[PDB]
């Protein structure tokens, strides 16, 4: 009854997310990205892939035309219609870090960046920490098999999240060239209970 | 008896009462709300519930392990009695978890304060910082306290006679999460059974004090006799109804006060499920039972 | 023989030692006060002067045949014996011609004998003055007879216009504490010279006002045979009075444990509402006893201890206040605040430490108090509670509660009470204790923080209204009780105050300060031998006028953007600008280092916040923060933590004191004036060199070359010594330079501030 969505995040263009906004990390650098608490690892919160994700997944879905396949996916609570979730996201720690040694590279950046004004023809530089591209995030994503007759269409509507994000950002200065992702090893097992249509999700998310 | 041991693979979110605060545990009606949710999912909630009321699953709240080293909170003991020398319950206030094998040396003192307290090192806590991302309205802000466990410590939970549907739910709410943002990135944990024998000799033992290892309520009929030499601490239990087919709108559940899991009893009373929820369409429960250690005062 | 009668005496008992030493008359300053006494004709009734003049042996032995028994007079020498301790009982009475008395002497600090066992004994003094608090002094120093006549001067001023009345004892009160605060209680050396003539007097009345209450209740009517007719030792040895422990629980949750969008600005007023009650609450109980103000030993940080007569009648009085308390705290906080009464039987041989147990009295008292907050409900209290309990869809936006809420807003009664005082609490208001007002408040009264000019329009006609200011001017007049408290408000917005500072990061500041060990102080830091009523009293308001009264002067000294929400006793909470929280560490601890001259050490946490972080998570992170600070503890050698330190920003920098100042601060200094003159680029390769100086841990050799090309970049807008300089730190010292470091990025971020 609950699927295991598995998958690795690989950074192409260079990726920042949020704001650690404690001293230990805003002393080091101007806009720090998020790290694990004890690792000090970069990851990709749960909450940004989710967000970013049902962000694309809503604009798709409607084109100008949240409805219930959206819902059924990411839960509402607004006034009266409460949905609980079927997409169970997890915070997905960086997976590279032997390989990124091999490189003798740290796993983030510093961007170097600068305005330049109109009027005046001056400029303003600033710092931007990101995490470097080639970095990989293996991810797994649950899936509460609540209903039978709609798990294609949230996986087909799930395979449409992740391509829109392959097409997009993930966090941060996207639009100036930052988080730009590919999504590589998707596939679903079912951890809990037995399920014989596994192989078309498979299908689906092999697509 | 046969320890549930968690390792949790993503920082936590236990509420207290506020989202952006976070503790390190997780109370025993939090993980029966947790499992009776799965038991719902998966359709047999009333089993579940008769499991659970006729005590044959019956289980204490979560506690920290570091390293095979099982920790209790530190009992509310009427000791400290020792009115010579020492500084019993003066450093012994900062000491909020004790291990449960060097229960007998803190009992009678000898029971290092400071050195039990940075030999405690289960992780840290921790603010995200998030936001509501409006379109074309001004971006909200909000923040989300949690808690990442280390490497060889986690959350332990003591279940007496084991049952095959705890089992079944335990292995449901493995990919369902536990604790305040699970859809978010932070319900996740592996969990074993576990029996243990060395555990299992402080169990068997009697005594003349009852160390109450889970936040419990006695009866009406019981909480006069459980209120007699007794050294207590009251606990508020409330919060809002997580379900879907409940009154539909977000609506809080009754204020339960209840003991907390390290008070100790001269006097064993056995607690409620106690409904908290009753103007909705299917009750609401609260886990209430008493889950006790006993030792010699 | 009126009870106000005995109390007034007791208290204007040693009147004549500030009169003897203030003139040049040459007589007994018991005969000396008594003639000042009644050059007042409201202080004429020959029970005043009675217990003024005849309060030593040789006096009393001299009238006892021609005064009567039961004369209140007995009962004032045997308050002041008590009072004394181990110190001079029965010998030559001050102005006598059997003596050289040297009218010029300063009072000693008590911290001249406390924690001597480890730090050792010295000889302070207090300079004398004319607020502002007076530090003490290692330098010899005298008391002129001008002092002593200025302070006559005033005291004649003051009482015209006082009665011995119920209601002016407050005002007498006062005026002792104003005064008498720096004057000798004893000009005679070869003991302690320490005590103050206010501490010693105010025991005195304490003690007096029990042995009354006591007297009373056991139906005593001959107070010469009972007292001086004998060395008193049955009296000695009875259990006469009750140490009472009035303990408030779970402040820390009320106050700072809030989630509103508004929350920083209610701290201030929940802290003052939690000070407020504990003071009206002491007060209330007080008068109910009948005793005066004089009976609080001390109150303050949520906690009070009250000398009360064990008595069946005090006993009663008790258990109903008790029960009333805590009913009215189950009705408003069902369970957030609570206060625990606990009182232990105590005798005059304990008070005195004759028996050699005085510590025993706070020992079985603190047994009493924590067996009470173990078991704090009955088995129908928790029973009601769990019944008034209902399904709600609405809750209080920053305290989360369901129940007292506004139909029109979801906010609780006192939480709409509280942030309506939060927006009427300014600088030189007071405070109104009526039948009607805005906070809640036990016993069907509630208050106000209203103005002085609409309280003169409150009391002036009306009945058993309580005014509370934190400054008294013309003490007599005016009837007032003040209450201290830190509470210095540098600029209540939050945000103007932190778009003030125009260079650093937009970061707000929390300090969190607590002294170490001061319970340990209390218990054994006083030598046995000079263990009294007064020196614990003298000790513990040296602690709590320090904390409230002169850190709100210090703080007002300068204009320091600080906010501070609680100072109160032994511990402190201050908001502002980091850099100001930052720069008032330092100056905080070598003030309190001067005050106790070194004999307690503090402990502090700084945090470092945003504007919009909560404030809920402020608090519990600032006192993780001093919780780490008061883990510290260079070498894993010792017993107990060394405590004297101080964490920056985050659990791992923990740093103590003198290591902060001297190694932060001077290399602080030296990079501040080092980098002011390098370019935009210089600031990344400050940021290099921080990130390389964190990874030298696990990278030994490429890093540290790594950082002698960073400092070869830059020794070209800093020179070539300094670069040196920073290289041999880094090899040396790296965490102090890594926290230097930080902490220069941060007060020269040109990110606004
Ligand atoms: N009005 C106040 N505002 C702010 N802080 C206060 C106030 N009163 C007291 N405090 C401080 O709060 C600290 C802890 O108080 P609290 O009663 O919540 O915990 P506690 O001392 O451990 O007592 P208990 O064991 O009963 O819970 C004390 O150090 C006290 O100085
Ligand atoms: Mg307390
Ligand atoms: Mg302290
Ligand atoms: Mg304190």
């Amino acid at each position: 009854m609950k699927l295991v969505i598995e998958g690795t995040i690989v950074l192409k263009t260079g990726m920042h997310i949020g704001g650690s906004s404690d001293f230990s990390a805003i002393g080091a650098v101007d806009s720090p990205v998020v790290r694990d608490t004890l690792t000090r690892l970069p990851l990709i919160p749960g909450s940004s892939l989710k967000g970013k994700m049902r962000y694309l997944l809503a604009k798709e879905l409607n084109n100008g035309i949240d409805q219930d396949e959206i819902l059924r996916l990411f839960g509402s609570s607004e006034k009266d219609k409460i949905r609980r979730a079927r997409l169970k996201f997890n915070d997905i720690k960086l997976s590279n870090l032997a390989e990124l040694e091999t490189f003798n590279v740290s796993s983030t950046e510093v961007k170097f960046e600068n305005t330049i004004n109109r009027k005046t023809a001056v400029a303003n530089p600033r710092q931007i920490e990101r995490v470097i591209a080639g970095s990989k995030f293996d991810f797994e994503i649950f899936y509460n098999l609540d209903d039978i007759k709609e798990v294609e269409k949230d996986f087909e509507n799930i395979k449409q999240g992740f391509d829109l994000l392959e097409f997009d950002y993930l966090g941060g200065h996207g639009t100036r060239g930052s988080g730009r992702i590919a999504f590589e090893n998707l596939s679903v097992i079912t951890a809990v209970g037995n399920f014989e249509k596994i192989n078309t999700l498979n299908e689906i998310l092999g697509a | 008896m046969k320890i549930i041991k968690l390792y949790f693979e993503s920082p936590v979110h236990f509420g207290e009462k506020r989202l952006s605060e976070s503790k390190i545990t997780f109370s025993a009606d939090t993980l029966f709300s947790a499992l009776m949710i799965e038991a719902v999912g998966l359709g047999k909630e009333d089993e579940f519930y008769q499991l659970a009321s006729n005590n044959l699953v019956k289980f204490s709240d979560a506690f920290p392990f570091i390293d095979q080293y099982y920790y209790i909170p530190k009992p509310m003991f009427n000791l400290k009695l020792e009115k010579e020398d020492e500084n019993p319950s003066k450093a012994f206030k900062k000491l909020l978890y004790v291990p449960i094998d060097s229960l007998e040396d803190y009992l009678s003192g000898g029971l290092d304060a400071y050195f039990e307290r940075e030999s405690f090192n289960l992780g840290k806590l921790a603010l995200s910082e998030k936001v509501q991302q409006h379109d074309f309205k001004d971006s909200e802000p909000y923040n989300v306290g949690t808690f990442t466990f280390k490497e060889n410590t986690g959350l332990y939970v003591l279940i007496e006679q084991t049952h095959p549907l705890l089992e079944e739910l335990l292995e449901n709410l493995q990919y369902s999460g536990i604790g305040g943002k699970r859809n978010s990135g932070y319900g996740k944990f592996k969990f074993e059974i576990l029996e243990d024998s060395d555990i299992e000799d402080l169990f068997s033992a009697k005594g003349n004090r009852k160390i109450l290892l889970s936040g419990a309520l006695p009866k009406d009929a019981e909480l006069e006799q459980a209120l007699k030499n007794a050294s207590y601490l009251l606990e508020r239990r409330g919060g809002f109804v997580q379900s879907d087919t409940y009154a539909t709108n977000l609506v809080k559940k009754q204020d339960l006060y209840v003991f907390k899991s390290g008070s100790t009893f001269e006097n064993s009373f056995d607690g409620d499920i106690y409904q908290v929820g009753k103007k909705g369409n299917h009750p609401v429960y609260k886990y209430a039972k008493s889950f006790f250690l006993e030792v010699s005062v | 023989m009126d009870k106000i009668n005995l109390v007034c005496g007791s208290l204007l008992a040693d009147i004549g030692k500030i009169i003897y030493r203030g003139t040049s008359e040459r007589a007994k300053h018991s005969k000396l006060g008594g003639d000042f006494i009644k050059s007042f004709e409201q202080f004429r009734n020959t029970e005043l002067t009675d217990c003024i003049r005849y309060h030593h042996a040789q006096e009393i032995t001299s009238v006892k045949s021609n005064k009567e028994k039961n004369s209140l007079f007995y009962i004032t020498y045997i308050a002041d014996n008590i009072s004394s301790g181990m110190d001079r009982r029965k010998d030559l009475e001050e102005g006598a011609e059997g003596f050289n008395w040297d009218k010029k002497v300063a009072l000693g600090s008590v911290f001249n004998v406390l924690n001597e066992k480890e730090k050792g004994r010295q000889n302070y003094s207090y300079p004398f003055v004319a607020e502002p608090l007076n530090f003490p002094t290692a330098t010899q120093n005298q008391y002129t007879t001008s002092y002593y006549d200025g302070l006559i001067t005033d005291m004649k001023t003051i009482l015209q216009r006082l009665k011995p009345d119920k209601e002016h004892i407050n005002s007498l009160l006062q005026m002792m504490e104003s005064l008498w605060s720096y004057v000798p209680s004893s000009t005679d050396k070869n003991q302690l010279v320490d005590i103050s003539l206010y501490d010693h007097s105010r025991t005195t009345a304490a003690i007096a006002s029990a042995i009354y209450d006591y007297f009373q209740a056991e139906n005593i009517t001959d107070y010469q045979k009972e007292l001086f007719d004998y060395n008193a030792t049955e009296f000695y040895d009875k259990n006469a009075f009750l140490m009472m422990n009035f303990d408030m629980s779970g402040v820390q949750n009320f106050i700072y444990n809030i989630s509103g969008s508004k929350a920083l600005k209610s701290l201030r007023a929940r802290s003052f509402y939690l000070d407020m009650l504990l003071e009206y609450i002491s007060d209330n109980l007080l008068e109910k006893l009948e005793l005066s103000r004089a009976n609080i030993l001390y109150v303050g940080g949520g906690h009070a201890y009250l000398l009360l007569a064990n008595t069946n009648k005090t006993k009663a009085i008790l258990s109903d206040f008790e029960h009333d308390l805590k009913t009215w705290f189950l009705d408003k906080f069902k369970i957030d605040l609570y206060v625990a009464m606990a009182y232990t039987e105590v005798s005059a041989n304990d008070l005195m430490n004759h028996n050699g147990h005085y510590r025993d009295i706070y020992r079985r008292l603190s047994q009493k108090t924590s067996a009470k907050k173990a078991n704090r409900y009955t088995a129908e209290e928790i029973l009601n509670l769990n019944h008034q309990g209902t399904e709600n869809a609405r809750e209080c936006r920053e305290c989360k509660r369901s129940d007292l809420l506004i139909e029109e807003d979801d906010i609780c009664e006192i939480c709409d009470s509280l942030q309506k005082v939060s927006r009427d609490l300014t600088r030189e208001n007071i405070f109104v204790i009526a039948n009607e007002g805005v906070l809640d408040m036990p016993f069907g009264k509630k208050m106000s923080a209203l103005s002085y000019s609409q309280a003169d329009k409150l009391k002036k006609s009306n009945a058993e209204v309580q005014i509370y200011a934190k400054n008294i001017s013309e003490i007599g007049q005016n009837l007032m009780t003040r209450i201290d408290m830190g509470d210095y408000t540098y600029r209540s917005d939050f945000h103007e105050m932190l778009e003030e500072v125009e260079v650093g990061i937009n970061r707000l500041g929390v300090l969190r300060a607590d002294v170490d060990n001061l319970g340990q102080a209390f218990i054994n830091g006083i030598p046995d031998d000079y263990l009294s009523i007064s020196r614990t009293a003298t000790f513990s308001r040296a602690m709590s006028r320090f904390f409230k009264n002169y850190l709100n002067q210090l703080l007002a000294e300068k204009s320091y953007k600080i906010n501070v929400i609680y100072a109160g006793g032994d511990d402190l909470f201050m908001i502002g600008a980091w850099q100001d929280i930052l720069d008032f560490s330092i100056v905080l601890k070598q003030k309190f280092a001067d005050f106790t001259q070194n004999k307690l050490s503090i402990s502090a946490g700084i945090g470092m916040f945003r504007e919009k972080y909560p404030v809920a998570r402020m608090a519990s992170l600032t006192g993780d923060l001093e919780d780490a600070a008061k883990d510290y503890k260079p070498d894993e050698r010792a017993v107990q933590a060394t405590k004297n330190a101080v964490t920056l920003f985050d659990a791992t920098n923990v740093f103590s004191w003198d290591t902060l100042e001297n190694d932060i601060f001077v290399k602080l200094d030296a990079i501040t004036k080092n980098f002011e003159k390098l370019d935009e680029t210089g600031k990344a390769f400050i940021y290099r060199l921080i990130d390389l100086l964190r990874g030298v841990n696990e990278n030994q050799q490429i890093n540290i070359a790594r950082l002698a090309y960073t400092l070869s970049r830059m020794e070209e807008k800093i020179g070539k010594t300094f670069a040196q300089e920073l290289y041999n730190w880094a090899n040396a010292d790296r965490k102090t330079l890594i926290m230097a470091l930080e902490i220069y990025i941060l007060k020269t971020r040109e990110r606004a501030a």
